[PDB]
């Protein structure tokens, strides 16, 4: 087509979605991790994670307001990834990289899994 | 704004 | 902080939100324009438009599944803007610029209003 | 990935 494009649009949209998350506006699901609860928007979770995409496209699960993750999932690793989903920023540190990579593999967040693999390989 |  | 950032994350999120819109997945509102209906996600509309932000933060309207726009609003202008919300791409043409600007002013989409004003000024 |  002959469209024009606003460079900062996608970033501004994500920033506003994160402001709605902060203020608990229109959040429609609770993600339960080892008895730690995280409120979010199903559409943002689906847009970021192959696991959430599969969960909320399921005809029965699409209607659930609570999702319980596998007990092996670390709440801090999940929190870091949820922040990444809403900001594009990943708080990757020596002390959390293993939990973050394991959580990203479970959530099916391929780009996160990729940078974790590379950061681990650099330290070996 | 840009030409994409 | 000491975060790393994935450059394409915001764009990939918006692309996936538009794929959900295309497939009518988790859309939670119908926008009615001069008897033309558009299905969308409330959170994306709020992230893009000051009008939708005000509508869906209202304690009564946040729960509506149908929103009727002012009868002066042109369905094509709305359609072009809804596409822009989900893609960052604006199909601005000599034949639609007046309807698009009028719709962007009503929806409170300041960056769109700005490029319409500039494109109109260049033709005078 | 970048340093923002
Ligand atoms: O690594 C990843 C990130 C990711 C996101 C999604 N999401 C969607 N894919 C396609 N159409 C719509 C949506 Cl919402 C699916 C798989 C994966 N895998
Ligand atoms: O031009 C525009 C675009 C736009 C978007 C919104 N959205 C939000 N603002 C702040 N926190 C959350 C959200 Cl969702 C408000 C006003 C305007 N005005
Ligand atoms: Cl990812
Ligand atoms: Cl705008």
């Amino acid at each position: 087509d002959s469209c024009i494009q606003f460079t900062r649009h996608a970033s501004d949209v994500l920033l506003n979605l994160n402001r709605l998350r902060s203020r608990d506006i229109l959040t429609d699901v609770v993600i339960v991790v080892s008895r730690e609860q995280f409120r979010a928007h199903k559409t943002v979770l689906m847009a970021c994670s192959g696991l959430f995409y599969s969960i909320f496209t399921d005809q029965l699960k699409c209607n659930l307001s609570v999702i319980n993750l596998d007990p092996e999932i670390n709440p801090e690793g999940f929190c870091i990834l949820l922040d990444f989903m809403y900001t594009s920023r990943l708080n990757l540190r020596e002390g959390n990289i293993m939990a973050v990579m394991a959580t990203a593999m479970y959530l099916q967040m391929e780009h996160v899994v990729d940078t974790c693999r590379k950061f681990i390989k650099a330290s070996e | 704004w840009v030409i994409p």
